[PDB]
C-alpha cells in the first residue's frame, strides 16, 4: 500500500536501531575490505596474475594491512593548503557516503530479539533522492579536498571531479524517473515490492544503461576516473594526501561504489529478491536469505566495475562531458518520454499503439545514438597544405 | 504553540549552522570560503524543511543547491581567483555603517512585524502529508499551479538564451586547434621550436628560473612571459 | 523524528569514525618536520616561489562555464519530474500532456544550446 | 519550541542576504547573497504551510528554487559578459553610469 | 479533472508559443534566414495576440471576468485591457527591435539601426567584434527573449496567485536583464546597466517573494481573492499582512520605479539599447501598476487606511524627487528616464485613489504613458551623432528641431504629453488620475502632483529651446531614419498622443468599463 510500511518502519527500538546502524557501518567496512581485496585479486586474475596473496591466508589480510600501514604512516599537513578545508574534505567525502547507505533495502522483515524490523536501516518517502542527495553531498569532499591542497595537480583533480558532477548528475536524476512511474514511490522498500511481478531492468533497460553510466561516473571510476587520472594528473585531487586522509578519501570511493552498486540493485535487480533459479525454492524471498541475494547482486555490480576498469582506457573529461550531454541526458529524457506515453496509452487501453511506439522510439534511438558513434564522428579528413620546410614527395 | 524538543534540538543546533553560513557568506574574505558557507546554509535550510514535514523539498534542496554551489564555485575559481583574499574594505565612504544599519533595521522592524504568529494556532501538517508529500505536492503542482509550472519553462528557456547570447562565444574567436596550430608554417615546432626549458641550476630548477646563453645572461625565451 | 533518526545514528557513527581517522592519521605515526616535504609537490621540480600570479593569486577558467549554467537550470528544472513520476497514476492524462508540454519546451531549450554549438568546449 | 522561531531565522537570514548585496564588490557573492534570500523566503514558506496544514507553501518554495537558480544562471552570463570585457567581477566597476 | 479556459488564455498563449517557435527558429533555420521568419513570427504572432484579446474582451461583455486555470490567472475587464496595451506596446517595441542598418554598399546590415551588438559574447571593441560587424551577423535570439518579457508582462496583471504573480515577474525581468547588455554602441555602459539591473532586480524580486511569503502566512492562501477574504474575516494575523504588503510594495514600486527604489531607471535606460529601454520604460511599467492594481484593489483592499500613508509618501517623493532630479539632467535618456520616475508616481496618485475611478484613470494614464514613452524613446534613438552613436547629449540637441522639424515636432509633442500639456493624452491622462486621487480624499496628493508638474515643465521645456529656439551647433547629429518600421512606430505613436489628448472619450469608455476587478 503505502511506502514506507508505518507498520515496520519507525518503531525499531532506540537499541535496536543502533544495532542496525553499527551493523550496516560493519557490513560497510567489511565490504569495502573485500571490495579491495577481490578487485585487485580479480585485476590479477583478468591480467594473468594472481595478486595480492602472500599477506596473511591467499592475502586476505591484505586490505587490512593497508588500511592499518596508512593509519601507521606520517599524517601530512603540506604547507601552503587551506587547513580547515583540507582537513574536513576527508571527512565531507565520508560522512555522506554512509549516511546514503542508511536507506538501502539490505532485505525484507525479519524478527530479531522478539522484534519485527526491517531488514534495512530505515526508510524514507523520498529515500533514493537521499541517496541522491548524499552523493553529491560526497562530491565536495573531492573538490574541496583538490581546492585546499594549494597544489596545481589536486586543483586539477577538483576541477576534473566538478566537471564530473556536471556530466553524471542530471543523467543519475533522470534516471530514476521511469523507476518511480512504473514503482509509483520514491521509497526504497516501495520500489523493490514493485518489482515483485518483474525486476525493472527488463522493463526499464534504456533507464538502467544511463543510469550504470551514470553510477561508474559519480564514483569517479574507470573509464571515467576522471579526478585521480593517475596517468595524467599524478594523484589528481588526493595528491597531496598521505596517510588516513587519502585512506578515507579512497574509502569513500569504494562506499559510493557500494552504495550506488545497492541502489541499482533497488531500482532495477529487484533489490533482495531472488533470482530465478532460487526465486522457485519456498523461503528464499524470506528470512536471512535475502541478505544474500542482495550480496550478489551488489557484488555483480562490483565486478562489472572491475572488469571495466581492467578493459577500458579513462575518457578526457571534456568527452565525458559531451557522453553525459549529447547522449545520456537525451536518452533518458527521450525515455522519459516514451515511458509516460506509453503508460498513459496502457491505462486507456491503447494497447498495440504503446507496443508499437516503445519499439520504434528505441530503434529510432540506437539508431540515432549510432549516428553519434559514427556518422557524427567522421573518420576522414583532408590533407594538409605544404610550407617553407621543403616537404617531401609523398606516395 | 510547541513542536518536540528533538525538533528543537535539531532547529537549534541546524539554524545556527544556517546563520553562521549566512554570516560567512556575507564575511568570508576568500569567494571559496563564501561559496562553501553558502553550501553549509543551504544544507541546514534542507534539514530544517526535513524537521519541517516537507521532505522532498530539503531533498531537493541539497541536490540542487550541491549543484549550484559546485556550479559557483567553479565561476568563483574562473572570475574571481582561486584563493584570492578579499579585501572587504568599504570602497565607498560610509557606506558600511549605513548599510549595516539598513540591515539591522529591516531585520529588527521584520521580526517585529512578525511577532507571534503560531500563537494563533499551528495546524499539523500529518493531515496533508497523509498519502505521501510527493503526492501532494504533485497534486498541488499540476492541478493548482500547473501555469506557473509550465511558465517555469519559460525561464529555463530564457536562462538558456541568456547563456548563449551572452556566454557563448562564437566562429570568430574560437580557440585554435592543435591541429590548426600545428600548421603555421608549422609554427608550433619549427617556429621557435619549442622554447628553451626554464634554466636549470644548483638551488633552483623552478620553471621561473631563466636559462643562461653562453654570453651569461638570462635568455628572455627559457621562462614563460607570463612569469615575473 | 521517526524514520530519520536512524539516519542520525548513523551519521554520528560516520562522523565520530571520520573525525578520529583523521585524528590519528595526524596523531598516529611518525612526524618529522621538513620544509621540503611540506612544499607543494611540483613532480620534483622546486615549487613557485611564493608570490601570487597566473594562477593561486589569478584565475583558473573553464571552458565548459556554459554547460555549467546550462546544468544549474537543468537539474532544477528536471526535479518536476519526481513529483510527476510518483504521482502519475493519480494525476491522470491532464498532468501527463501538461508535462509532456514542459518537456518538449525543454527540448526546444536543449535543442537551441545542442544545435547552437552550446555543448562544445569543454 | 515555538514554531514562529523558524519565521525569525528566516527573517535573519533575509536581513543578512540583503546585507550581503550591500557589503560584497563581488558579483558571485552577490549571487550567493539572493540565493540566501530567496532561501530564507523558502523557509518562511516552507513554516507557513506546516502551520496552515497545507502543502501550498511547499510548492511556493519549489517554484522560488527554480526561480533562483534561473535568474543565478542569468547573472552569471551577463557576469560572464562582463568580466571578458573589463577582466573584473566587481559590482563597483560598474560605475559609468551615474548622476 | 481541471477545466483549462483556452479561450481566456489565448492571450498570453500565443505569445509563448510564439516565443518557443522563435527559439525553435534559432535552434534549426539557416542563419541568413533567421530575421526574416522571426520577426515574421513575432509581429504577426503579437497581432494575433491581439486579435485574441479583443475576442476575450467580447467574451467579457458577460460575466464580469472569470478564472482560468482553477485560479492562478484571472482575465476581467482591467487584466484584458492591460493585456491589449501590453500587446500593442509590445509590437511597437518588437518593430523598433527589428531595425536594421538603414544602408551600405555591403549586405551586411545586422539588425544594428537597432541598438544590437552582432556578438554580445564578443569583447567591446575586439577584432572578433569588428568581425561580426563586418560580416553582417546579429543575434536573432533578442526576438524570442522580447516574446518572453511581453509574455511574462501579459500574465503579470492578470496573475491571480502571489506564486503565478511572481513568475511572471521573474519571465519578465529575466528577458530584460538579458536585453539591456546588448547595446550595439557603448558596449561597457550597456553591460554596466544589465549588471545594475540584474542586481536591484533580483534584489527586489527576494523581497517580493518574501512578502509574498508573509501574506501567505498571515491567510493561509495565495490567490488574491482568498486573501482578501482572510484580511476582511480577521481571521488572518493582521500583522503578517501589513508586513507582506510591504515587502511586496518593495518589489512592484521598483519595478514601477519609485524613489526608495527608482535608482536603477535612469542608468538602466541610459545604457540599455534604445529600442529595448523604448519598449521596456513602457511595457514593465503598464504590467507592474497592473500588478499593483490587482493587489490594491483585489488583494488587500480591507487594509487601505493601513497602506494608504505610505504609498501616499512613495507618490510624494515619486513626484518631487523624480522631477527635481530631472531638472538638471543633461542627458536626453537619462531625462526622461527620470521623467518616467515621476510619472509612476503620477499613477501611484491614482492608484492610491482606491475608488473605481483610480482604476479607470490608472489604466488609461499607462495605456497614454507607455506610448508616448515609446515613441519618446523611438526618436531619441535616432538623433546619431557623426560617429554614429545615439547623440543623447542633450547640449548636442540644439537646433536639432530648426534641422528636422518633422521629427522635432514629433519630439516636443511628446514632451508636452508627459509635461501634461491640455490637448496632448499626457494632459487627459493626469487630470484623470488626479480627478480619482481627488475623490478618494487624497487632493494633497493633487497639489503636490500639480507642483511637480510645474516643476517638471522646465526640463521639458529645455529640450524645446535647445531643439527650435537655438542654432544648430558646428557638430550637429543627424537623423538616421533608418527604415520604415521606425518611421511606423514613431507616427504611429505620436498620432496616438495626439487623439488621445483631443478625443480622448474612445479608450477612456474602454477604461471605465475597466474600473472593477473580479474578487
Amino acid at each position: 500500500m503505502t511506502h514506507p510500511d508505518p507498520t515496520l518502519f519507525g518503531h525499531d527500538p532506540w537499541w535496536l536501531m543502533l544495532a542496525k546502524a553499527v551493523a550496516i557501518f560493519v557490513f560497510l567496512l567489511l565490504t569495502v575490505l573485500s571490495a579491495i581485496l577481490i578487485e585487485r585479486k580479480l585485476l590479477g586474475r583478468m591480467q594473468m596474475r594472481f595478486g595480492p596473496n602472500r599477506v596473511g591466508p591467499a592475502g586476505l589480510l591484505q586490505s587490512l594491512a593497508d588500511g592499518i600501514k596508512l593509519a601507521l604512516k606520517e599524517g601530512l599537513v603540506p604547507a601552503g593548503v587551506d587547513k580547515p578545508i583540507y582537513l574536513l574534505a576527508p571527512v565531507i567525502s565520508v560522512i555522506p557516503a554512509f549516511v546514503a547507505f542508511s536507506v538501502i533495502p539490505l532485505g525484507g522483515a525479519v524478527s530479531v530479539f522478539g522484534h519485527r524490523t526491517p531488514l534495512q536501516l530505515t526508510d524514507l518517502p523520498v529515500a533514493v533522492l537521499f541517496i541522491l542527495a548524499a552523493t553529491s553531498i560526497g562530491v565536495y569532499g573531492i573538490v574541496l579536498a583538490g581546492w585546499a591542497s594549494g597544489s596545481t595537480y589536486p586543483l586539477l583533480g577538483g576541477l576534473r571531479s566538478s566537471a564530473q558532477v556536471v556530466s553524471y548528475e542530471i543523467a543519475m536524476g533522470l534516471s530514476f524517473v521511469a523507476v518511480f512511474l512504473y514503482a509509483g514511490t520514491m521509497s526504497t522498500s516501495g520500489i523493490v515490492a514493485a518489482q515483485d511481478r518483474t525486476w525493472f531492468v527488463f522493463l526499464l533497460l534504456p533507464s538502467f544503461l544511463v543510469y550504470v553510466v551514470s553510477m561508474v561516473g559519480e564514483t569517479n571510476r574507470a573509464p571515467f576516473d576522471l579526478p585521480e587520472a593517475e596517468g595524467e594528473l599524478v594523484g589528481g585531487f588526493h595528491t597531496e594526501y598521505s596517510s588516513l586522509k587519502f585512506a578515507m578519501f579512497m574509502l569513500a570511493e569504494y562506499v559510493n561504489m557500494t552504495t550506488v552498486s545497492a541502489l541499482a540493485t533497488t531500482m532495477f535487480l529487484g533489490g533482495w529478491h531472488a533470482p530465478f533459479p532460487f526465486n522457485l525454492i519456498d523461503g528464499a524471498n524470506s528470512g536471512w536469505w535475502p541478505l544474500l541475494w542482495f550480496t550478489a547482486k551488489v557484488w555483480t555490480f562490483m565486478f562489472l566495475y572491475f572488469w571495466l576498469r581492467a578493459t577500458l582506457p579513462r575518457l578526457r573529461y571534456d568527452q565525458f562531458m559531451a557522453l553525459g550531454w549529447k547522449v545520456l541526458i537525451p536518452v533518458s529524457l527521450l525515455w522519459i518520454m516514451v515511458v509516460a506515453i506509453t503508460r498513459s496509452l496502457r491505462q486507456h487501453g491503447e494497447g498495440t499503439w504503446a507496443a508499437w511506439l516503445l519499439t520504434a522510439a528505441v530503434v529510432v534511438v540506437v539508431a540515432l545514438i549510432w549516428g553519434l558513434a559514427t556518422s557524427l564522428r567522421r573518420r576522414t579528413v583532408q590533407p594538409p597544405p605544404p610550407q617553407s620546410t621543403g616537404a617531401y614527395p609523398v606516395p | 504553540a510547541r513542536t518536540s524538543t528533538s525538533e528543537a534540538v535539531v532547529f537549534w543546533v541546524v539554524g545556527t549552522v544556517a546563520l553562521v553560513g549566512a554570516i560567512g557568506v556575507v564575511a568570508a574574505r576568500k569567494a571559496v570560503y563564501s561559496a562553501v558557507f553558502l553550501a553549509c546554509t543551504m544544507i541546514s535550510l534542507a534539514v530544517l524543511y526535513i524537521a519541517q514535514d516537507a521532505p522532498f523539498l530539503g531533498v531537493v534542496q541539497i541536490v540542487v543547491y550541491t549543484g549550484a554551489v559546485m556550479m559557483l564555485f567553479l565561476f568563483v575559481l574562473m572570475l574571481i581567483g582561486v584563493d584570492l583574499t578579499e579585501s572587504l574594505v568599504e570602497t565607498i565612504k560610509g557606506h558600511r555603517i549605513a548599510a549595516l544599519i539598513a540591515g539591522a533595521g529591516f531585520g529588527i522592524l521584520v521580526i517585529a512585524g512578525i511577532g507571534n504568529v503560531s500563537v494563533a494556532g499551528f495546524s499539523g501538517l500529518a493531515a496533508a502529508n497523509s498519502g505521501g508529500n510527493v503526492e501532494g505536492l504533485a497534486a498541488l503542482i499540476f492541478t493548482r499551479y500547473l501555469w506557473a509550472f509550465e511558465l517555469t519553462s519559460a525561464l529555463l528557456i530564457t536562462a538558456a538564451l541568456g547563456a548563449m547570447v551572452l556566454a557563448h562565444r562564437e566562429r570568430f574567436e574560437r580557440r585554435k586547434t592543435q591541429r590548426e596550430l600545428a600548421i603555421e608554417r608549422f609554427q608550433t615546432g619549427g617556429h621557435p621550436t619549442p622554447l628553451p626549458n626554464p634554466g636549470v641550476y644548483a638551488r633552483h630548477n623552478s620553471v621561473d628560473v631563466p636559462a643562461r646563453l653562453p654570453d651569461g645572461s638570462e635568455s628572455p625565451l627559457s621562462v614563460s612571459t607570463i612569469l615575473p | 523524528m521517526a524514520l530519520y533518526t536512524p539516519i542520525l545514528i548513523l551519521g554520528a557513527i560516520a562522523a565520530v569514525f571520520a573525525v578520529v581517522s583523521v585524528g590519528i592519521a595526524l596523531v598516529i605515526g611518525p612526524r618529522r618536520f621538513n620544509r621540503s616535504k611540506l612544499e607543494a609537490y611540483e613532480c620534483g621540480i622546486d615549487p613557485l616561489p611564493p608570490v601570487a600570479a597566473g594562477l593561486t593569486g589569478q584565475r583558473i577558467p573553464i571552458r565548459y562555464y556554459l554547460i555549467a549554467m546550462l546544468f544549474i537550470v537543468f537539474d532544477i528544472e528536471i526535479v518536476f519530474l519526481y513529483p510527476w513520476a510518483v504521482a502519475f497514476d493519480s494525476l491522470g492524462l491532464f498532468a501527463v500532456i501538461e508535462m509532456l508540454l514542459f518537456m518538449l519546451t525543454v527540448f526546444v531549450a536543449y535543442a537551441y544550446v545542442w544545435r547552437r554549438g552550446g555543448l562544445n568546449w569543454d | 519550541m515555538n514554531p514562529d522561531n523558524y519565521l525569525y531565522l528566516s527573517a535573519l537570514l533575509f536581513t543578512i542576504g540583503a546585507a550581503g548585496v550591500l557589503l560584497r564588490r563581488n558579483a558571485i557573492v552577490m549571487f550567493m547573497c539572493v540565493e540566501l534570500m530567496l532561501n530564507a523566503a523558502n523557509l518562511a514558506f516552507v513554516n507557513f504551510s506546516r502551520m496552515h496544514g497545507q502543502l501550498d507553501g511547499q510548492v511556493v518554495a519549489f517554484f522560488t528554487m527554480v526561480v533562483a537558480a534561473c535568474e543565478v544562471v542569468v547573472g552569471l552570463a551577463i557576469i560572464m559578459a562582463i568580466f571578458r570585457t573589463r577582466r573584473s567581477a566587481s559590482v563597483d566597476d560598474a560605475n559609468l553610469l551615474k548622476h | 479533472t481541471p477545466s483549462i479556459e483556452y479561450g481566456l488564455l489565448s492571450p498570453m498563449l500565443i505569445v509563448f508559443g510564439v516565443a518557443i517557435a522563435g527559439v525553435l527558429i534559432e535552434a534549426l533555420a539557416p542563419r541568413q534566414s533567421r530575421y526574416p521568419l522571426q520577426v515574421t513570427l513575432a509581429l504577426g504572432g503579437l497581432i494575433a495576440t491581439v486579435v485574441a484579446v479583443v475576442f476575450v474582451a467580447r467574451g467579457l461583455s458577460g460575466t464580469p471576468g472569470r478564472p482560468a486555470v482553477l485560479g492562478a490567472v484571472v482575465l476581467d475587464a482591467p487584466a484584458v485591457f492591460l493585456q491589449g496595451t501590453i500587446a500593442l506596446v509590445g509590437i511597437l517595441g518588437i518593430m523598433l527591435i527589428a531595425e536594421r542598418q538603414k544602408a551600405t554598399v555591403s549586405a551586411g546590415e545586422a539588425r544594428g539601426l537597432e541598438d544590437f551588438t552582432p556578438q554580445a559574447s564578443a569583447v567591446a571593441g575586439s577584432v572578433a567584434e569588428q568581425l561580426a560587424t563586418k560580416t553582417g551577423v546579429m543575434q536573432t535570439e533578442v526576438f524570442p527573449l522580447t516574446m518572453f518579457a511581453i509574455g511574462g508582462m501579459l500574465l503579470f496583471p492578470a496573475a491571480d496567485d502571489l506564486l503565478t504573480m511572481f513568475v511572471a515577474l521573474e519571465v519578465l525581468s529575466l528577458p530584460l536583464y538579458l536585453l539591456c547588455g546588448l547595446a550595439r554602441r557603448r558596449r561597457l555602459l550597456s553591460q554596466e546597466a544589465a549588471l545594475k539591473y540584474f542586481l536591484l532586480g533580483a534584489f527586489s524580486s527576494a523581497f517580493f517573494i518574501y512578502g509574498a511569503a508573509m501574506l501567505y502566512g498571515s491567510a493561509g492562501t495565495l490567490d488574491l481573492s482568498g486573501i482578501a477574504e482572510s484580511v476582511a474575516a480577521g481571521s488572518g494575523n493582521t500583522s503578517l499582512a501589513l508586513l507582506g504588503v510591504a515587502l511586496l510594495l518593495v518589489g512592484v514600486l521598483f519595478k514601477v520605479g519609485a524613489v526608495p527604489f527608482h535608482s536603477w531607471i535612469p542608468d538602466v535606460y541610459q545604457g540599455a539599447p534604445t529600442s529595448i529601454t523604448a519598449f521596456m520604460a513602457a511595457a514593465t511599467k503598464i504590467a507592474a501598476f497592473g500588478a499593483m492594481l490587482r493587489i490594491f484593489y483585489v488583494a488587500v483592499p480591507a487594509l487601505r487606511d493601513d497602506w494608504r500613508p505610505v504609498l501616499w509618501a512613495i507618490a510624494i517623493l515619486t513626484m518631487v524627487v523624480g522631477t527635481v532630479t530631472a531638472v538638471t539632467q543633461t542627458d536626453v535618456k537619462r531625462m526622461l528616464a527620470y521623467s518616467a520616475v515621476a510619472h509612476s508616481g503620477f499613477i501611484l496618485t491614482g492608484v492610491i485613489a482606491a475608488n473605481p475611478a483610480g482604476v479607470s484613470s490608472t489604466l488609461f494614464y499607462l495605456f497614454a504613458y507607455g506610448f508616448s514613452t515609446l515613441g519618446a524613446f523611438a526618436v531619441v534613438g535616432l538623433i546619431r551623432n557623426a560617429a554614429g552613436d545615439e547623440e543623447t547629449s542633450m547640449a548636442q540637441w540644439a537646433g536639432l528641431g530648426r534641422r528636422y522639424p518633422i521629427v522635432g515636432v514629433v519630439f516636443s509633442l511628446f514632451l508636452l504629453a508627459f509635461a501634461g500639456i491640455p490637448l496632448t493624452s499626457g494632459f487627459v491622462s493626469k487630470f484623470a488620475v488626479f480627478k480619482a486621487a481627488g475623490e478618494g480624499g487624497a487632493i494633497p496628493l493633487v497639489i503636490i502632483g500639480v507642483i511637480a508638474s510645474a516643476v517638471a515643465a522646465y526640463f521639458y521645456v529645455r529640450v524645446i529651446v535647445l531643439m527650435f529656439f537655438t542654432e544648430p551647433p558646428d557638430d550637429a547629429p543627424e537623423l538616421v531614419v533608418p527604415s520604415g518600421l521606425s518611421t511606423a512606430v514613431v507616427t504611429v505613436t505620436a498620432a496616438v498622443t495626439f487623439a488621445l489628448g483631443a478625443l480622448p472619450q474612445p479608450l477612456l469608455d474602454l477604461a471605465n468599463s475597466a474600473e472593477t476587478f473580479l474578487h
